């Protein structure tokens, strides 16, 4: 049970950036291995004994460490290297896994864009009430929301939900969602969603009145 | 003096139409022969069958019968030697070794049909003796036989003629060509100054058997261990560990097989009688250790399929080791007509096998199958006792057809006689010579 | 050469299933086949392995039999069956192929891998409602539209816009699950000019649930 | 008597000091035939980013597909006339005679000589082998440590210099077991007992084919994989195409010989009307390296290829031809590389039809030319080279067809039976008579 | 070592029938499969025989395609395609495994059979019925059942008792054809007080027709 | 092709008796296989290599020949041997079997056992009307059925069919079928099954009435 830890939990670097990714183990290992895996998919065998790149990955990657500590690299990273990698060892059984690292495509602020929608006619025929609030590619990933209803505070109910990082455009996204029951929602008028991100001093307002 | 080679390069790889046209005729009467040996062993094998099953109810009658056969038998051998054929008993490898240096002679009107008939009894008994050795010897006779009866004269004929005969013999016996050529020119070839045996005459020899034993032995193998799987580089040294061990355990079977066969002079002098009965002794012994647990007596071949799967539980592996460690001793080192190479394998199988076990549990992260090990190992014990490496791994190969284990294979033979050098031991068949060279003078 | 594994799904607490890989592409001899599970979110957990005369089987640290690896030569499959599971188990299951290098083996080819829930919860399928912009829609170059999956169980739906046939400019939030119910809505960005001209249809599919919605996102009224 | 009783009492004891150094040698040697192997590709590969380069232009390539193959194959030349006229040609010849004591292990002039020589002949696309070559690189490199550790004593001057050659000849096909039943078979002086300790050998053998996976595992040279096995009615087949082999064998070596003569008017001995003859054959190499390559190059290739039956009976007597010449002219034109490893090819080759013909020939022994490629892959070496024992096993070595034995041996065995009923010598040994002769006089 | 053969049946003639031979015990490679067929009453005739990597196949002297033998090693199967077939073409087909001995070879293991009928009929399912003893049954040590399978085409059915766990006094008389319907019944003869008192059951099959019924014999109530 | 005859096409004789069976060839063969094929059984491979029996034939059985004419033998030929032997070459392509020679046991006699049955319910129920009538376990194989309605002769619509030599007891058995419309059989009563085997001198009935 070699306990491998990956260092970075996460990271991002530009592209054509020369990145490098640690991978310790609590004892004594030997020809590490390394896993990519990118979103929806199963791992891909990608170094292997220490610094073997695999059949067809591209000669910018490559390995290294020794016994105590190993780790992987990428001289001038590419978009497509956009994933998470993972560190395995079986030179003592049984085999042990890394706790991952994730590598994304760092880019340029963006400022959110934010759709807010009041609850389909539908889903009011029937009790529910839910005011879904988009936040739609946004960089970095922290980014803060918070609804007022009526003119006020408010988080009973609410949830959120973050996407990946997008493989294309390297932004993030993220949807939130307040949910009340037909009558807790008739019952008022102002619904706005405030989305508070880098990219801006004074908040992001988006709502609509019933009325 | 540059002045020779230059010619004598220009005249090499010539050899004697006639000489090659009868490594042909030998090479064909040693098969004929090998085969209607291993024949006749069999059969009689066999009628120890339809004895013990034709008094199978009556338990102490089987156990009964089961001992006389073997001893009416293993006696009717020692017979055939002490009265017709001393040079006979034992192996029979010492003596076609040194018949090669011309240090004895080749009496073959009498050996081929006393170690014939003769080991047939031994063997057809049930006695820890393979059959192998002695067919060697029958084959080198076989190739004199025709030196004699055609007295083509000139030392290449009889020392190409005797060498061919006895890889002929070896080959037709483990039905493995490339083995009896590597054996003749790693063992039997006099060690210390060039000789006039013809290579190319020996293999034209060695083919003409295989074929002969081709054509009654064909659809079925002595051995089929099937593909073991692979071995990768990280668990290289352990085949080297085992090979010390075999190393060190080599020269030390050694010591009994050789001082054994002393302790077991004492019992009869020189007496043809104290041997005849001390031989359907040994005799019947094995008869009866054939049917209460036959892993311990007879040839040993069939265990080695078995062992090598994992059939066998690291007790009944390590009871069968010792049980034959004795078992060999006690029917060998007893001048019985047998040899000792074939049971030989065995105990390199049984000894590799019980070693990958070991391993495997010992670390499974280089998922192991003791299978290789019980390979790596099945000529090994051939690499210490009788020090002929290359002629055991190529024999192991020729028969178990694994040439994925073929850097084991040697890294384990190898490490096998480093040991078996560093720690006393000699050629358990050039000691055997030696000591019956010199035991032939130093007494008169 | 390919790794198709089945069999997970839906279990309730102290069940069984039987996951099943199929291999294809390559002798399924000659080599050791072994399943490492990674929970949801979290990383990758070796489970087993089993040579190919199953002559040899070990599990990680890990009870009795809550495991039991084997595999079928005869049709080239691996089984893998857990008894008595727990949430502990619920993650996604690979088979993977092994093999080595110098000798310190290494997870060849994986699978895509099977799903495996483990809830008390009801399988329910979903409620798919049209979020399109209010009245007060300030109709600029481009208009966000979208619409809202919720109270399905289990994992999970797939959303698609005009069948696909509009992919750029998507988006499917991962599903939050509450009260034994996922909910997730997805995006879809179109130019204003081409949404209330054209047809922008969002459709919903529930495996589980054994349905199919294809909800018409309409301007409100 | 008395003497034998004692010598055998003293058997197989082989001075520590002497083994250890084997190791070291063996070890070497390895390291060494790997970067050689691994050199020669990396130039082959070049002269690929050259001619995709300039795909474009067909006579630009045609003609940069000339340069590269003749600008490296004149270095190579050069580096030899120049520096050690010894490596010319195979290198055994020598290595073979150096044991005899009758020439000299100018290893400090070899080696680099012969190495980044033949890494211009072979990197180039000439039709010489790279084994033959190490096994002289072996040699040396033995010789190299007996040297500088001066451990002095025949037996570690014979042994250290045998064991050098098999590592080598081992690291070359990866085949351990060749690389030891050849020095006992060929190298070894051929007349007279030796001091040459086999133990010794197998250590050196071993620890380069080790070092040899250490960088070549999860991959053979020949892959041909399980052929169908051969029924005791089909063995006399064998036979005839051994016989075959058994006549072209002498020949092959009259022409190899005299054409290695007839090559030498052309220079005289000049320096610079050999390297100019040098990148010549050189340069036209690298052309037919690209207009037809089972012409050109190592050959190997195209045995997996030939034993599968994927060449028309057309192609394969035009692929013998074509290199039954640019084989001659290239070894025989002294440049540094060898004939060991093309002669397979012919082998292979020469096999394989005979094969396709008894297929149709007799449809009821259900025969498959496969086999046939293989009975001849080293046969062509039971004939020239007159080894027999060590082809049958270099082949089984890298073919695993062990269930070919039979015929493997009928065939082989039928070759020298005939190449020796019908003049020949071993290739092998004439070139050392030949070249030692030439020496008093 | 099982050599199990299927696709046989009913064909127009002029038509064309793609028989199947599933093989199973042993290495499919490292064969030679080959095709016989036996024409009701006649002898045996060697069709085609297709070495492992199909790089060789041959056939008796017959045109062009009458016949196309292949094998997918990847299904372990022989395959066979017998085009524009005619009434000569009419015979149990068997596809045997290739060996030898001093090396002049030999159909080493014959599978089951499989049968084409070249015809216009219709492939015609069978009516089984039940033949018990009469009311005057008198009833001594033994006693004779047995079913009637009649009204079927083509060859063959199988009528087996109890599922074969009744082999001993079993008879199947050769069918007799008439008005292009095949008809055959089935002999057994048990102890009496081994009958009434148990189960008389007679299973009959017939492939063609892809049909399978079990009479069950009762005494005539 | 080859054109394999052999000799006996069919031939009987008594268990513990010598057989030989002969196998000529137009041409030149060597090497000559013999299958075995008992009823209902594809062939199973017996003699082969001229005289090599596969592992399982009884040394009861034995093969020879050469080149133009060979042959295959019983030394004491026992019941279970009942079956047609085929012998085959492929010394020459193509492959080619020869005529085959059906062996037959001579054994003492064994008077038969007849068995009438009345029209299942089911039959009738459908217009058909079959009256089957078994004739189990005789010996030898003449034996002549004739049926009776009402007291009369019979033969329009009757079918019989031997089955063959049994491989173990080597009795024979022969069903006879009378069929006819559920009205031509309702319009009667007695309805008798005559057979007529060397072991009697008078005839064995047995029939049934509906009433
Ligand atoms: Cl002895
Ligand atoms: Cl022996
Ligand atoms: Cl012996
Ligand atoms: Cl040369
Ligand atoms: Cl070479
Ligand atoms: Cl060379």
């Amino acid at each position: 049970d070699i306990v491998l830890t990956q260092s970075p939990a996460i990271m991002s670097a530009a592209p054509g950036d020369k990145v490098t990714m640690t991978c310790s183990a609590s004892s004594s290992v030997s020809y590490i291995h390394w896993y990519q895996q990118k979103s929806g998919t199963s791992p891909k065998r990608w170094i292997y004994d220490t610094s073997k790149l695999t059949s067809g990955v591209p000669v910018r990657f490559s390995g290294s460490g020794s016994g105590t500590s190993y780790s992987l690299t990428i001289n001038t990273m590419e978009a497509e290297d956009a994933a998470t990698y993972y560190c395995q060892q079986w030179s003592s059984h049984p085999q042990t896994f890394g706790g991952g690292t994730k590598l994304e495509i760092l880019r340029a602020d963006a400022a959110p864009t934010v759709s807010i929608f009041p609850p389909s006619s539908e889903q009011l025929t029937s009790g529910g009430a839910s005011v879904v609030c988009f936040l739609n590619n946004f960089y970095p990933k922290d980014i803060n929301v918070k609804w007022k209803i009526d003119g006020s505070e408010r988080q009973n109910g609410v949830l959120n939900s973050w996407t990946d990082q997008d493989s294309k455009d390297s932004t993030y996204s993220m949807s939130s969602t307040l949910t009340l029951t037909k009558d807790e929602y008739e019952r008022h008028n102002s619904y706005t969603c405030e989305a508070t991100h880098k990219t801006s001093t004074s908040p992001i307002v988006k709502s609509f009145n019933r009325a | 003096r540059r002045r020779q080679l230059i010619r004598q390069l220009l005249e090499r790889d010539k050899t004697p139409l006639a000489i090659l046209f009868m490594a042909a005729v030998v090479g064909t009467l040693v098969g004929l022969a090998a085969v209607a040996f291993d024949k006749g062993v069999a059969w009689l094998q066999n009628q120890r069958m339809g004895a013990l099953v034709h008094t199978a109810d009556n338990y102490p009658l089987l156990l009964t019968v089961a001992f006389l056969c073997s001893a009416v038998l293993a006696m009717f051998g020692y017979f055939l030697v002490r009265k017709y054929a001393p040079e006979a008993g034992g192996s029979g490898i010492p003596e076609i070794e040194g018949a090669l240096e011309d240090q004895r002679p080749v009496r073959w009107w009498r050996v081929l049909p006393v170690k014939f008939f003769g080991g047939l009894g031994t063997l057809g008994g049930g006695m820890v003796l393979g059959r192998q050795g002695p067919t060697v010897q029958i084959g080198g006779n076989i190739g004199r036989m025709v030196l004699d009866i055609f007295r083509l004269k000139g030392d290449e004929a009889r020392h190409t003629l005797l060498a061919t005969g006895a890889a002929a013999g070896l080959a037709a016996a483990f039905n493995a060509p490339l083995a009896g050529i590597l054996f003749i020119i790693e063992e039997m070839r006099p060690q210390f100054r060039y000789t006039l045996i013809s290579i190319k005459a020996v293999f034209i020899g060695v083919i003409m058997s295989t074929i002969m034993y081709r054509i009654f032995n064909h659809e079925v193998a002595l051995i089929d261990v099937g593909k073991l799987s692979d071995a990768p580089l990280n668990t290289l040294w352990l085949y080297l560990i085992l090979g010390i061990i075999f190393g060190i355990f080599g020269p030390i079977f050694n010591k009994w097989v050789l001082g054994m066969q002393d302790l077991l002079h004492r019992v009869h002098g020189g007496n043809i009688t104290k041997w005849v009965l001390m031989g359907g002794a040994i005799g019947g012994l094995c008869g009866l250790l054939g049917f209460v647990a036959p892993a311990t007596s007879g040839g040993g071949f069939n265990l080695i399929p078995i062992a090598t799967a994992g059939n066998f539980s690291m007790g009944m592996l390590v009871f069968i080791f010792v049980a034959r460690v004795i078992t060999t001793l006690l029917c060998f080192s007893s001048g019985a007509p047998g040899g000792i190479f074939a049971p030989m394998l065995a105990l390199g199988t049984v000894l590799g096998t019980a070693f990958g076990m070991v391993a495997v549990e010992l670390f499974p992260q280089y998922h192991l199958e003791a299978g290789t090990f019980a390979i790596a190992g099945m000529g090994a014990l051939l690499a210490a006792s009788i020090r002929a490496p290359l002629t055991g791994i190529i024999l192991v190969l020729e028969m178990t057809d694994n040439y994925q284990l073929i850097l084991p294979m040697i890294i384990t033979g190898l490490g096998a006689t480093l040991l078996a050098q560093f720690t006393g031991g000699k050629p358990l068949y050039s000691a055997i010579l030696a000591r019956t060279l010199a035991k032939q003078e130093a007494e008169q | 050469v390919r790794l198709l594994e089945s069999g997970g799904g839906l279990v309730q607490p102290g069940g069984s299933l039987k996951l099943s890989c199929a291999a294809s592409g390559f002798d399924y001899s000659r080599y050791w086949m072994s399943w490492v599970r990674q929970a949801p979110g979290k990383g990758l957990k070796w489970i087993g392995e089993i040579n190919p005369v199953s002559s040899t089987i070990n599990y990680t640290p890990s009870l009795k039999d809550k495991f039991i690896i084997s595999r079928d030569n005869a049709k080239d499959t691996l089984y893998l069956q857990i008894s008595k599971v727990r949430s502990e188990d619920t993650a996604l299951y690979y088979c993977a192929r092994l093999y080595y290098g110098y000798g310190y083996w290494y997870f060849d080819v994986w699978g895509a891998g099977t799903t495996v829930t483990v809830s008390s919860a009801k399988t329910t399928p979903p409620s798919v409602y049209p979020l399109a912009p209010g009245s007060a829609a300030a109709a600029a170059s481009m208009v966000t539209l979208g619409c809202l999956v919720k109270g399905y169980f289990p994992e999970p739906v797939t959303v698609t816009w005009n069948s696909g046939s509009l992919a750029a400019g998507v988006h499917t939030f991962p599903a939050v699950l509450q009260a034994a119910l996922y909910t997730l809505s997805s995006s879809v960005t179109v130019p204003s000019s081409s949404w209330p001209s054209e047809t922008v249809t969002c459709n919903v599919a529930h495996p589980a649930s054994s349905t199919k919605v294809d909800k018409k996102i309409v301007p409100r009224a």
